[PDB]
DNA sequence: CCGAGCAGCATACATTACTTGTGAGCGGATAAC
DNA sequence: GTTATCCGCTCACAATGCCACACGCGCTGCTCGG
RNA sequence: ACUGCUCUUUAACAAUUUAUCAGAUCUGUGUGGGUGGCGUGUGGC
């Protein structure tokens, strides 16, 4: 069968993949205002929070909510959590570089339990659900099978919004560029999780991530025989937002490579 | 039931009869064993046990045992000898009076 | 004032309520009806009168495990222990058994009282999860449960008819798997 | 009302059973400051 | 008394290779079933 | 027995700010696909 909180959570991302697009055709509809460094956030951030909150809210009248926008929307009971991002790469909407994700996860007891991210421009759906694995359009997901730092490609993310680290990140990744073969930057943390989830690239990593930016990509990866961690191999990574992804070899190798190109103030 | 029919099938002991000679037949019935339940096993048997006793004379069989890894736990009972009342293993002998 | 405090004991797989009719027997026997007084071994029931397994079903609390009210003295120990089938205690070290703790006590209480007094049609249906329909007027059809109810029992759940979605009030007994 | 599956059961108990030969960790007795 | 020392106590852990043959392989009163 | 006594002539609209001159392909079903695990015992060498 399916999992059930996971098809109400995927007909939801559906409908906002479907508004996304919408929007999407229509350089002249968007009407955006900046809220944070060097990115906006536009009137279909809104509609797309607006449309999951109520179709959640159909099936769902008491569960928690989680989003960028609305904070945390304690519903009647609190052990049920849907972490949503109507949009991932805000930034890439803007410029409409078709390249962007609706994202929506939920939480039980703190676990979570379903996660889908969706590619309304390629119409990729990404689903994932805890003990049964992730699933592409279709298709299972294993991740990059690759064994070692060679050959592989990293994604990653720049800190646009905690640019400090940005030398630290630079040595980082300049440290990383002696081993990997190439990077991918996409502005969509969730897109990356997923294509590390997908075995399209063969590892992922960021410095200061949003909580509701990787809880529904996180579970894929997991899922996915891929692993998470912080940049010092401990779980304290929802906190501090530092993230790192893939498969186990290419993960303990780049925490080798990072554990001294890094900051303590990371650690 | 269960008990004397997984006895009677199933044992340590009990097995398909050695019928393929009636000489085989005869002497896989009158056939003794020290191995089984409540005897011990050809593991721990010890050099010692296989070895014939002086008292072996007449009551059991000395020359046919199985070669290998059970030599003299199995054993042969004598042409003559005969089961005791109370279990133990007594041989005929001729009465010798005075002279 | 030394109250017969709760105590528990690990039955068999599936004899619990013979261990307590015998363990009442040898009260009976040794007349212990005073440290014995209380035995208890709770059970729920789920009501789903169609599909199968027919007007009801019996589950228990926690199997493999009998609840008393006996006391603490060795040769009340012993009398809990010669029985028929029961394994020791449950509870602090062998030989030195501990109770079931008050709140245990009246918390495993309540809930017997709310299973005795509503006998409730557990196995339900969760907001969300596709399903076939058993009903005749709507043989071989399959859709999504809009909304789930209890009381009403009758499944608020969507599915095609006429094109696009629309929900539908088949009842309990007229859904299939999950 | 009994036939056909099931879920966790040393059958509840005293089951049980002489040496096997060797190393190794361990707990109660022991010499010394 | 204590601190290190030592000696008997109990438990883990090994037992040639093959071949062939034979036999067997839960159950059971609770549970699903008409 | 004892509220009720015309209200006046069928819907009352969405699409909406650069940019345009409208601007290659409808073939299959050639071909394969369609006893054993363990335990124990017994013997042999
Ligand atoms: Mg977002």
């Amino acid at each position: 069968a399916m999992h059930p909180m996971l098809n109400i959570a995927v007909r939801a991302a559906r409908k906002a993949g479907n508004l996304i697009a919408k929007n999407y055709e229509t350089p002249d509809a968007v009407e955006a205002s900046q809220k944070g460094s060097n990115d906006f956030v536009t009137n279909v951030d809104k509609a797309a929070e607006a449309v999951i909150i109520d179709t959640i809210r159909k099936s769902y009248p008491q569960h928690t909510i989680i989003t960028e926008e609305s904070g945390e929307l304690e519903g009647t009971d609190q052990d049920v959590q849907w972490v949503i991002d109507p949009l991932d790469g805000t930034t890439n909407f803007i410029k409409r570089l078709p390249h962007f994700a609706v994202s929506i996860a939920v939480r039980i007891k703190g676990r979570t339990e379903v996660a889908v991210v969706y590619d309304p421009m390629r119409n990729e759906l990404f689903t994932a659900t805890r003990g049964q694995g992730a699933q592409l359009n279709g298709y299972r997901l294993r991740g990059s099978t690759a064994r070692d730092l060679d050959g592989t490609i990293l994604a990653t993310g720049f800190p646009f919004k905690a640019k400090q680290y940005a030398t630290t990140y630079i040595n980082i990744v300049g440290k990383l560029f002696n081993e990997c073969a190439d990077f991918r930057r996409t502005g969509s943390a969730a897109l990356d999780l997923a294509y590390v989830a997908a075995g399209r690239v063969d590892g992922f990593f960021e410095i200061g991530l949003r909580p509701w930016d990787f809880a529904a990509g996180e579970l894929l990866v997991r899922e996915a025989g891929g692993i998470v961690s912080d940049f010092t191999g401990g779980h304290n990574y929802m906190l501090t937002g530092n993230i790192v992804a893939g498969n186990p070899r290419v993960v303990k190798a780049m925490l080798a490579n990072m554990r001294d190109e890094l900051s303590d103030a990371l650690k | 039931s269960a008990a004397v029919k997984e006895f009677f099938g199933s044992s340590q002991l009990s097995q398909f009869m050695d019928q393929n000679n009636p000489l085989s037949e005869i002497t896989h019935k009158r056939r003794i064993s020290a191995l089984g339940p409540g005897g011990l096993t050809r593991e721990r048997a010890g050099f010692e046990v296989r070895d014939v006793h002086p008292t072996h004379y007449g009551r059991v069989c000395p020359i046919e045992t199985p070669e290998g890894p059970n030599i003299g736990l199995i054993n042969s009972l004598s042409v003559y000898a005969q089961t005791n009342e109370y279990g133990f293993l007594e041989t005929p002998y001729r009465k010798v009076t005075d002279g | 004032a030394p109250k017969k405090r709760w105590y528990v004991v690990q039955a068999f797989s599936g004899f619990e309520g013979r261990v307590a009719t015998s363990l009442r027997e040898h009260i009976k026997l040794h007349n212990m009806e005073d440290l014995f007084g209380e035995v208890m071994v709770p059970t729920e029931e789920v009501v789903e009168i169609r599909g199968g397994q027919r007007r009801k079903s019996e589950r228990k609390f926690f199997p493999g495990y009998v609840l008393v009210q006996m006391v603490m003295n060795d040769a009340s120990w012993h009398l809990v222990r010669s029985v028929p089938r029961v394994m020791g205690f449950i509870g602090g070290t062998s030989d030195r058994p501990a109770p079931i703790s008050d709140k245990e006590v009246d918390a495993i209480m309540n809930r017997l009282q709310q299973v005795g007094d509503k006998p409730r049609p557990k196995t339900l249906f969760e907001p969300g999860e596709m399903v076939r329909v058993n009903d005749g007027p709507f043989a071989d059809f399959n859709g999504v449960v809009e909304e789930v109810d209890y009381e009403k029992s009758r499944l608020k759940v969507s599915v095609s008819i006429f094109g696009r979605a629309t929900p539908v009030e088949l009842d309990f007994s007229q859904v299939e798997k999950a």
